[PDB]
């Protein structure tokens, strides 16, 4: 039983490389980038304009995930 | 990779543990890329009392491409044509990898309670809808009884 | 004992309004905002240039916190 | 505003839980806005075998303003004047609210081990240090014995 907020809004799976967009949404780099490069340059959730360079590595979450991975 | 399969398996999980109201869905064979979903005509709509069947085909590069969703049962509706094609922006230009079949399903339902004639697919029904809206329900409930009951 | 990644780099207290910087570092809006005003326009940790308008809401983290504020 | 006090308290709770190597700190009576700290000679420095006392005074903007840290124990060092004033980056231009007293204490130990003669508070020692290294160690040793032993 994996919480949702630890899964990618695209992959639906746990996040390996979490990173947040300016709209304040976290994706898994590999998936969010596949989207920006094949679908369009917008936030899959807010649809605001978005581009690879605008992705900040959500370090906090990255830890939070490691934590969860320990006890599981 | 075959992330599509992993994504589809997860979606199915969610969809089946909490299915859109009035709806139901599941893979056909062990083909998680070929689903069949069914919808109960909503409770005010002249579609009320009918059972509608649709086919959902997930493209190999899902969820980056939208799913192919079509009505296999006949329906008198302005946004759904004779060969089960549904006119719902979200299934076309407005598709987003973040959306899910469950969401699409919900739209189709609400789209059954509130047709959008300003963006037709079947002009006549769209017209009959705009003007003689009473004649619309007459033929809608008629088709439901003849093709969905 | 609260996990660390769920606390402010400044406040050290649990995070009420977690927002991220382009450095991946997450602070509590209140604290980091005063720092930018009283201390300077740089990331408290990385020290790279930073302005208040660059702070992004770390929503994922906002719900990871609530999630913790659950069992406790 | 009183967040300062809350923060200072966590630091103290933290500090006394896992003291920086060679160091020790704790409140000086009441208001945690005032601390006492002792540092054992850097073993590795000519200050070895010496015990030094410092006073930490937290401003009201803490942690937005660096703590006021000073030696009370006399010490022969180019970066510390006879008033126990310490020329530390991390106490001046390089301060950050992300830094801690603990860190400051390690930084000070580091400084004992390796003085920074180019940014002195005592030109004269800075000189001896850079020119006659030995004379420097001798006096430091002598002063440690006389004032910190
Ligand atoms: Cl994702
Ligand atoms: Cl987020
Ligand atoms: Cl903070």
């Amino acid at each position: 039983e994996i919480p949702d907020y630890l899964c990618g809004k695209i992959s639906f799976e746990l996040m390996a490389e979490p990173c947040i967009t300016p709209s304040g949404i976290t994706y898994d780099r590999k998936d969010i980038e596949e989207h920006l490069q094949r679908v369009g340059h917008f936030d899959p959730v807010t649809r605001s304009p978005l581009t690879q360079d605008q992705l900040i590595p959500n370090l906090a979450m990255k830890e939070v995930i490691d934590a969860f991975i320990q006890e599981n | 990779g075959s992330m599509a399969l992993k994504r589809i398996q997860k979606e199915l999980q969610d969809l089946q543990r909490d299915p859109p109201a009035q709806c139901s869905a599941g893979p056909v064979g062990d083909d998680l890329f070929h689903w069949q979903a069914t919808i109960m005509g909503p409770s005010d709509s002249p579609y009320q009392g009918g059972v509608f069947f649709l086919t959902i085909h997930f493209p190999t590069d899902y969820p980056f491409k939208p799913p192919k969703v079509a009505f296999t049962t006949k329906i008198y509706h302005p946004n759904i044509n004779s060969n089960g094609s549904i006119c719902l922006d979200i299934l076309r230009s407005q598709w987003s990898p973040a959306l899910t079949v469950s969401k699409v399903l919900l739209s189709i339902c609400s789209l059954l309670c509130d047709p959008n004639p300003d963006d037709p697919l079947v002009p006549d029904i769209a017209h009959i809808y705009k003007s003689d809206k009473e004649k619309y329900n007459r033929l809608a409930r008629e088709w439901t009884q003849k093709y969905a009951m």
